[PDB]
C-alpha cells in the first residue's frame, strides 16, 4: 500500500509577502474571525447610487 | 468569486464584470454602486441550509 | 394566541461578515487550556473534562450541558524550549517498571518532530471504545488510552496547549446549566 | 533520460498553521493511527432524529 | 468527500448537502441528523475487499 | 457654451505603465504609520483615524474628505527582536483585573506565529458594529473591539506597522477638504 | 500573455508569434517592430471599465 | 467542517534566483508601482519600422 | 500505477483492484495472490525497447 | 519533449518512443542511432523566427 512517490523536485522561494504595495490582487492576511471568509456589501448603504 | 480567484491562481484576474458608466463629461464617467456589487457567496449557503454551517 | 408579533424584515449581509446557526461551529474552535510544567506531562484523554480552577477551554465550557460524547479530539502544543520531541499513546497496564524500558517500547502509533522547524505541533488523538456512548468523565473503562511526550534525555519544559472537537466528534443528551460567572471580579 | 527541467521558480511563505481559531476548513493534524482517516458517524447512537 | 475536497485545494466548499429542516418556528428550524451524514468512504473499500487493504 | 475646448488625441499606452481612475486603489495601498514602544502597545480601531503630529498613513490622509466609514482594515506587522507573539482582540468591559488573569483568558479569535521564520505578521480586523455606518472617531459605542498583542512573559518590544483598508472597506459623504501643508519644511 | 505564460508554468515558451520578415539579404532578414508587438492586457480593462480598476 | 487533509507531501529545493543570467523567461522582480503589471509599447515610438 | 498514484496526489486511493474471495468461512475469506498483482511498469520499457533505456 | 516531461512532473516516463532494433543475436538486439534521436524543440523557433528571439 505504501507505493513509492515519484514527482519531482520542484524550486522556490521565500518571500513572505510578494506585494502590499501594490493597489490589486490577494490579501493574504488571516481574518480574526470564525469564517475564513468575512463579507458586507457596501453599495447597499450608500446616500446616493453613484 | 474569490474560490475562483484564488484557485486560478494569477493575480490579475480578479473576478472580471462590466459597470454602467453614467454621467459621462467629456468621454470619462461614474460607475454606478449598483453594478460595481460583487457576490459574496457565504449568504447561499446559510439560506439553503447546507450541511457545513452545523460542522457536519 | 393574542399575538402582536408581526416577523421581522432584516438584510443579513448589510451588519456582520457572518452568522452560524449551531454550536459545533463554535467547538470546532481551538482554545488554549493550562500550561504544563515538568517531565511527566498529563493531558486530558478522550473522556475530558472536571478541570478545576477557573481557566477553562470553551469545549471544556459547553461540555457541561451535555451527558454524552463521541468522536475524536484534537490538539495543538507549543513547546518552550526548541527542540524535537516525540508524541506516543499509553494506557495503565502498558506500563513497565523495568527501570531500562522507556515509552518507545510498546509498539504504538507515534510521531516526530523537529520543533526548530516546526513549532506547532499537531495531533489528533483517534476514538477507540468498545462502547458507542460515552458518559462524559466516565471510570468504566480504566485502560483508554492516554497520550504522553518526549523530549529524548528526558530534560524539563513547559508546553502551551490547546484543544478541539474533531470533526468525527459531538455531544447528546442535553442536560440543564451549570451555574456560571459572567463579569470581570469585583474589588480587588 | 536526464533531460533538462524547466518549469518555474514559485513564492512561498512559511506559515505552520494559517487558521486554527476560525470554525471551517482542514484539520492539518496527524492522527495517531493505523489508516490516515479515521471516522465513525456520530449520527447513528443519537438518543433523537433531531 | 475528503479526498475531492483536499484535492481542489480550497478551504470553503467542503463538500456541499442540503439538509431537510423541520420543526419550523418562525423561519428557523432543526436539521435532520439522518441528512446530515456524511460519506466515510473507507467502508466501501473494507466490504467490497480492495487489494491496498492486504497491502498489495 | 463658446467653448474652444476641442477634445483630446492621445494614447495611453505610449507613456506611463499603469493608469487609475478611483480613489480606492491608492487606498488598498499599505502605509507605514509610527512605532509602537513598550508593552502597552495600542493599534488604532475600525472607527480609526485622529492622529495628531504630522507623520500619517495614506488612508489617515484620505479620510478627512469624508464622514462615513465601513468595513474591515488590514494590518501588517514588523517586530524588532525576533521571536513568536500572539495576537488577540479585546474591549473595555472585556478587561480584567484579577492580577492572575490574562488574555488569552477571553475565548476570543487568536493568531499565533514566530517571527524567525515569518517576520511579517499580517492579520485582517473583521466589522462587528451593530449599525450599518460609522461616522468617523464615533464614540457612541464604547464597546467596540480593539486589537492586542503580547509576547509571553511580557517583554518589552518595538513594531513597525502598517494599515490598510479591506477589501470590504468603504467611505461615504463627501465633507471639503481640510488645509494642508505641502512642500519641504522652509529653514531649519 | 503573461497570465498564461505564468499559469503553464513553463519558461520556455514564452508567448508564441511570427514575425514577418523582410530585407532578406542572404537568407537573413530583419523583422517588423510592427508585428513584434504583444498584448500589453490591462488596457482592454481601462477601457471597457471592469469593476476591479475602482477596487469592488 | 473541520474535515481531515490528506494530499501528499511533496520536496522541494530554496533556490532564491535560479536563472538571472540567462536571456530568457520570467523577471521574479516586484515592480515599485501601483499595478502588478507596469507595460508600455516600445514598438509604437521608434523611427523606423525595422 | 504508481505514476497515477503520486500524479493525483492523495494519500487514499492507492490503485484500486478488487480480489477474488474464497475459503469463506462466515462471511469472511481469503484472496488469491494471483488478483492481488499490481503492475510494475518498468517491464514493458525494457521488453519493448523504449529510447529512454539507451539514456537518449 | 522536454516541456511537457517537466509539466506532467513525474521522474519516469521521460519521453516515450520506440526504436528499431537490428543484429539480433539471441533475442538482443542494437537500436539505430537515427531512430533514438529526440526533438530539441529551439530549433523550429529560430527558422521559423518566432518573436521570443528578439526579446519582444
Amino acid at each position: 500500500s505504501k507505493d513509492r512517490d515519484l514527482s519531482k523536485v520542484s524550486p522556490y522561494e521565500n518571500i513572505p509577502a510578494k506585494g502590499f504595495t501594490h493597489g490589486v490582487g490577494f490579501d493574504y492576511g488571516v481574518p480574526l474571525s470564525l469564517f475564513p471568509d468575512n463579507a458586507i456589501d457596501p453599495t447597499i448603504a450608500n446616500p446616493e447610487s453613484i | 468569486d474569490d474560490a475562483t480567484a484564488s484557485q486560478r491562481g494569477i493575480v490579475t484576474q480578479v473576478a472580471d464584470t462590466v459597470s454602467s458608466i453614467s454621467n459621462v463629461v467629456d468621454g470619462l464617467g461614474v460607475p454606478l454602486l449598483s453594478s460595481i456589487s460583487k457576490p459574496i457567496g457565504w449568504v447561499s449557503n446559510v439560506v439553503s441550509n447546507v450541511a457545513s454551517i452545523f460542522g457536519f | 394566541g393574542m399575538d402582536y408579533a408581526k416577523s421581522d424584515s432584516s438584510s443579513l449581509v448589510t451588519t456582520m461578515g457572518e452568522q452560524f446557526r449551531s454550536l459545533r461551529m463554535l467547538t470546532r474552535r481551538s482554545s488554549p487550556t493550562d500550561v504544563l510544567t515538568g517531565t511527566s506531562v498529563t493531558l486530558p484523554g478522550i473522556t475530558i473534562g472536571t478541570d478545576s480552577s477557573l481557566r477553562q477551554s470553551v469545549l471544556n465550557i459547553i461540555s457541561y450541558m451535555y451527558r454524552f460524547t463521541k468522536g475524536s479530539i484534537s490538539y495543538k502544543i507549543i513547546p518552550k524550549i526548541k527542540g524535537d520531541l516525540y508524541i506516543t499513546t499509553s494506557s495503565a497496564d502498558n506500563i513497565e517498571l523495568n527501570s531500562n524500558a522507556y515509552s518507545f517500547d510498546v509498539n504504538r502509533a507515534l510521531h516526530y518532530q523537529n520543533t526548530a522547524l516546526n513549532p506547532v505541533v499537531q495531533v489528533s488523538l483517534p476514538y477507540y471504545c468498545p462502547s458507542e456512548n460515552l458518559v462524559i468523565d466516565s471510570t468504566s473503562f480504566p485502560n483508554l488510552s492516554n497520550l504522553v511526550l518526549t523530549n529524548l534525555e528526558r530534560s524539563s519544559n513547559t508546553y502551551t496547549v490547546l484543544v478541539s472537537a474533531g470533526d468525527d466528534h459531538t455531544f447528546s443528551q442535553l442536560a440543564g446549566c451549570p451555574a456560571f460567572t459572567i463579569g470581570p471580579s469585583r474589588s480587588a
